[PDB]
């Protein structure tokens, strides 16, 4: 048996290889981005935005974010999905973005995921898997984003209830807002200090 | 075969989050322990990328950004295999890499190192592993990079790489170095890794028999990802 | 002090003239043994060069040929001491060096390697050692060079150097390599040297404490020339 | 005690560092060359030319040559000279050149040296010390050039008489010629085979 | 997969051409160094032989020349695999072998050794490797052979073998010996090979588990040929 | 990675296993020989003959020769040939023979090969790849045979021009002759001494 | 491929029949030497079992005998591969196992050990290896068992296993132990085996990466059976 | 010679700021990493002290505080050299030392140890190094000191020393111990130093040849400070 | 090359050897102190005072402080100063003091430094280099003191701008106050916790 290749920080210039455009490099015709909604994608469109703060309360201006989620019916666009259901043919389920060099804000244009099956015939509340990479971060940090308008589902969610320190569960719930006719969920990540965001080892 | 969950990540084979020697990790490391969870479909699934979207030179860093000429530097080919911890090949995994140029200068707005920029070099590429988990790309050997951890800190020559494969749990970003580089023994970032055997797992080895006469040298570098166990009894994943 | 002759050159510490592994030496090596002679004024004398004729950037390969910008490559400083075999410093000796660029490409009409040329790099410099036999120059670390001995032969990164000092008998031309380079172990030219200790006498060592933050790395390389014995009895030299 | 630094071939591009001009590189304002005669140099001017042949009888087109000699009075422009005599103030005594990439011919414009003192109160016949460097040559080859018009001096020369194989002594004597009013000495060097030039370990 | 050229032959893993200890090589070895060339279609191609032309007993030296009875000697089976240096099997390669008989006597007009001839033994066979690079033949173990290098020289027991495979560059003729033979340590021909590990690469090992009860013993001997590299960028071969 | 099996001399009796007939052994029904021309083979038939001399100028009487060549259109009868053209269906392209025990003469009955593509879109002059095996020869010696009536093609040939010692190129050119209506090319191989044949490491 | 006979069983790799330390072998061991025979169809053939006759829980000792609840004990999974001595996988071989319960008590009329019986545990299972020779079953780790060889004798924890495969000659019954058990070093039965390497060939190794979180641990145990040789000449078997 | 900046302090050769074993460091250590800066005139300059202000007995702890008699204790002389990391001597550097008396009692208001005070001993001195970086003072060997880290903690015998030299960057305060003291192996303060070689760099060695008969013993202790690099190209310091 | 001698804490009685007077020891006639202003020293006189707090917010009552600064014209009284300007002849530029055993307050009577040249032709804002030594401190802590009335100079200061966490820069600025006709700058140092003072590795 072999050992997993050891992790290393993404470094300050992680943008070069993962988000060339942001670094002003135009080598690829097709560039991966933070927009998961296609013309025929199903489900209600939402905007996921926020910031990542360090132990001083300062936003990371060099952080890279990625999300993984299921379609509107809770089916992942992955051969690994064993639900037997058909997935939205126009949904990648994944996206990538980077904080703004100036403000530190990041965002994704996606769809609100449907409930996904949990272990032992349980049902997970809607959520998006998110990972953080950046200078100073030796191993990508895993976390989940739940929605505050799914109070009843979150109360029965297996992963949230696996956290014995109940006061920390709230750090994983994004707040819904409306910019006119657009639904926006605000999710700020706190790496250190008070209200530190819960991070998972998946 | 009915797949179960990915084997538990062995935290002892990776650097801790908090590593005082690597200064920036002091304010960017959680103080709380990571909360381990049993895997669900969310953790064992991952996106799929079709090779159709990739250009013909996406894995050729020597040419994918060449404008008026060729980049200045050491022509090198890097290849290897991607496997899961149980030795199974990892098929169609997205491999993305980025690096500095021959001067040790990055094409990034935040890089102000005196090292000279190469108008014909970009520093980024990507590719998908084949059915055997094999990958191969061409580039210019990066030069060491001075940075401020301690005022006179120098990263040994290195290439940043990222992988997105079959399960979200396999998501991995790391770096590989070149056999023989003396800066390897004093890098604070490389030393965040506990064991000596793991540090060497990040060193690309000279592959002399695969050098291309009067053209390019070659390095061999294999990557190991976490692997799923097979299930033969209860299937709790769902 | 009345100087006598230079100590006999120890042929066992140098490569032989005939070395089948280094192909071009087959037709360019005498078949007759060298005829040793007792030294005369002709062998113990040598020319003198005044530093007045040297330009301010003669020992700066990074800048002495820069036209519209800086050369692409690894900024490195090389320094060290020149002594005679008895440890005495060699003062005001002419040191001349030449090398390929970061691509492993030489600025010479006969070099047709695909490696890219650097319009801002020349590859040659010179300097005179000071009163302590100390020398120092700046350059771009040369890249390995493919050549045809065996079709896939590669010279490890190297810098050619030449010395003209106090006696004609000391005339010496050689090459130095960089600590850690893996091509060192398989170079047919370096292997023409019999002993292992002598091969290592040509390797420049990383001098980390002398690195210049956010600027240049540094290598230490000392050179040893033949030395004269002192005479205390009959002076036959004349 | 330390060991001498081991020798290495000069390589095919030895011109870059030792004769930049010939390689088309103009970095130095003052360039060392093959002209040892200055405006006020004393002595009769001579031209030293020839070729260097390999074991096949083919001329080396990448060879570098250097010579070291005394002035017209047999005094070397070197602090190491212990003759107590004053040396020509306008004579370097050293020069460098390279074979022509096409024909393989090399030459120096110098002065015919005066007789230099030998060991134990002997007198050496006039000569020029010459060294060869090139691809294929691991260690610079030392040799001497004597003149055929100095027959009587050469007969009594210590170094020439130190060669027990008398037939080889002739390989060290250059032939005098006249291109009108110019004295030219032809000295061809044969590294291998028949009439191989004598090489010294000095 | 688009194949490139065969990897460069490592001259250090083979005997030199000139080996004074092996007397006949003195006048039959070039004095000039071999001229290495970049490969073309001429070097990477090779002839094809159809098994249809081979008789049923071509790989059976015990029976292919038996007239009135069986040959006198030790019944032995020899088998093994043929691979290229990268481990890939060599399919349908022509393997030809020849040897002396149990007395150490060759069936050749120029052999006048007192050793007795065997009217029922020929000493030659051939075969083609299968899809796994596997080969197998039967013979009588050859006896040592006295020859004149030094007056009392003796070749250890040996079987001559020749291979013609996929590329002309792989053309190879050599010899294999039997594990345990004491003459192995003093053979001038075997000692023309530089390294000790390479000398042992020519020794067939006793394969006891494959002995056939009350019938034959068996030796295992694998052969490694040069291999081609795969091309992923420019294809210069043509 | 594995190392190539080390080479060994073919020995004085190489004929037993490679040319049984010549050694008076009749075990095989089908015997490989020196005749590459079949009934329907295309191209002009030629005879390739010569001798192999040692360092004393004496012919080797125990040498074994093999040749490899393309058909009349420069296409090799090999799956490795990537020319996309069809090869002569009646041409093996390979042959084997041995010097005569008495005179040392060897010969092949073959076809004059057509020009084969060189590297980087170049064209090679017609040639036959030949290898020598014998007692005293530790590793098979590779060489090529060009034809003197292809002067213009040979002048542009890549391999011949890769030999920097131009005087040696001629050792690889066979001389055309006519025995009535038969074209014969004479190619003598000199292993050592003067006019030593050029040998390649392919 | 035409198969010949199975390789000879190496009696030195097995315990002798007579082993005074294992008392019951004194009166149940032949005094005559075994008579070796050349194999016939009788020895190379063996019965075939169809998986259709096997129940869904035949390889699950935790559940195949559970009545009113689960068995008391350490939930462990055991898996591995069955190969012949030449490394070839053994397909569809019948593997039968039996063991005591967590108390070290057997469900057998003749077992009167004070150790407590488990109303929900049977102690026996079976399965067929797949195409890769792979097998896997679940059980409760057996406890050590006291027995009367010497009055205070204790068998280390162990699982009895039996195999019926492709040839009657492969018929084998043995036992495997668990890595780390201290009783292994003093068991008279295990010590009937001559070599130390063979004794270790019966120890199942902890397979930590295959543990199932909050559920079961896992042990890896491979079995090697005798193998047949291939025939390339006379086929005497018939 | 044009001086540049002092070489970077090697944090690995010093104790970290946070060392739980040394309790008081828990609340007196920054949680943030130190911010490294490029040096300016502020860091490379330092004050100058003239020896004129020093009394004749400032470096004589045996006599500079003696009132009615001599101090009780072991008469010892301590001397050594102060050099920068490149071996250059440190001239006219201010060396200040302080210690407890023979009882292990300090003449400080906050010291309430039962150890007896010596009315004739002060415990402090100072001196300037000469042109060779040499220093020398006389004192009474201090006795071990009990303190409260863990209730039964004992400092081995030690002398506190401080240096102010040529650059502010060299500012250093430390302690040296006496060869052979067994408390050295268990001191929490000494163990804050990572490497073993560095811990030994603080041990003063017995200098027997420099003992003064029927008078005093002597210890040799050399101190190494950071050193400046010489500049040969751009001078950025200003 | 040699390694720097390893650092060690100054210990609780650091006063004995560095400030004998404070420890009630009178061995030296001339004692180093915290008064850098002499009779003829140039520049405006200022008082620098403050406290040093541990991780509990408690002042260290056994800490030793030292400062290093340039004269009123930004020239250091050091041979290492390469400014070519003449330094105030009556200014040591250095001083030492210790917190009060009871209150923990420390102070220096000095002069406000003039602007000193930075690297690459830049100008540093006026500042004083300060170092802390004490029980619990394994290595002297380096820091700098800037003045709040030099807002414009501090904004362009190289070292302050080298701190990427802008919120921390303020911890290095002392506050100006007036005790009648005396200018006092208050500089409190916080080793741990909130508003932790920035410490440099120089
Ligand atoms: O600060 N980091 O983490 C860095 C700085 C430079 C690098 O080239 C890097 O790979 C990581
Ligand atoms: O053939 N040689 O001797 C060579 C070829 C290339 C080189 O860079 C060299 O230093 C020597
Ligand atoms: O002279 N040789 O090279 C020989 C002589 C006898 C042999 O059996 C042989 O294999 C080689
Ligand atoms: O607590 N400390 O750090 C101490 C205590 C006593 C000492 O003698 C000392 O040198 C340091
Ligand atoms: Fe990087
Ligand atoms: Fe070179
Ligand atoms: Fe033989
Ligand atoms: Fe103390």
């Amino acid at each position: 048996e072999l050992k997993e290749t050891p992790s290393q920080t993404g470094g300050p210039y992680v943008h070069i290889g993962l988000l060339p455009k942001q670094a002003n490099i135009e080598v690829f015709e097709h560039n991966l981005d933070n927009n998961l909604v296609q013309d025929n994608t199903q489900g209600q469109r939402i905007r996921l935005e926020g910031q990542v703060f360090d132990g001083l309360g300062l936003p990371l201006r060099d952080v890279l974010i990625e999300i993984w989620q299921a379609d509107t019916n809770g089916v992942y666009p992955s051969q690994a999905d064993t639900q037997g259901k058909q997935v939205d043919p126009n949904f990648l389920g994944w996206g990538r973005t980077g904080a703004d060099f100036g403000t530190g804000f990041w965002s994704f244009n996606t769809i609100k995921p449907g409930a996904v099956p949990g272990r032992k015939g349980s049902t997970q509340a809607p959520h998006i898997s998110l990972i953080i990479f950046a200078r100073g971060i030796n191993i990508g940090l895993h976390t989940r984003v739940y929605f505050d308008d799914e109070a009843e589902a979150n109360a029965k969610d297996p992963v949230l209830n696996s956290i014995e320190w109940a006061t920390r569960r709230q750090t994983l719930v994004a707040k819904r807002e409306e910019r006119d006719g657009e639904v926006v969920y605000r999710f700020d990540i706190r790496i250190q200090g008070e209200n530190e965001t819960v991070f998972f080892d998946i | 075969i009915i797949w179960g969950a990915y084997a538990q990540r062995n935290t002892e084979d990776h650097p801790p989050a908090y590593a005082p020697g690597y200064k920036t990790s002091v304010l960017r490391s959680p103080k709380n322990a990571l909360i381990s969870i049993a895997e669900t479909l969310s953790e064992v699934t991952a996106p799929h990328f079709s090779a159709d979207k990739f250009g013909p030179k996406d894995n050729d860093l020597i040419l994918n950004y060449a404008k008026d000429g060729l980049p200045i530097g050491e022509r090198v080919i890097v290849h290897g295999y991607v496997r899961d911890q149980f030795g199974r090949p990892v098929k169609n995994a997205l491999v993305e890499v980025w690096q500095a140029n021959a001067s040790g200068r990055y094409r990034h707005p935040n890089d102000q190192y005196i090292g000279a920029m190469d108008p014909n070099f970009g520093g980024c590429g990507r590719m998908l592993t084949d059915d055997n988990g094999y990958y191969v790309f061409r580039t210019i050997k990066p030069g060491p990079y001075p940075w401020r951890n301690r005022i006179n800190e120098w990263r040994p020559a290195h290439i940043h790489f990222s992988l997105i494969a079959d399960g979200w749990a396999q998501r991995l970003i790391s770096q590989f170095y070149f056999e023989g580089d003396t800066l390897i023994d004093s890098c604070p970032i490389l030393k965040t890794i506990p064991s000596e055997q793991q540090r060497r797992a990040l060193i690309a080895l000279e592959d002399k028999s695969n050098f291309i006469e009067a053209d390019s040298r070659c390095y061999r570098f294999d990557i190991t990802l976490r692997g799923r166990r097979a299930t033969y009894f209860e299937n709790d994943l769902t």
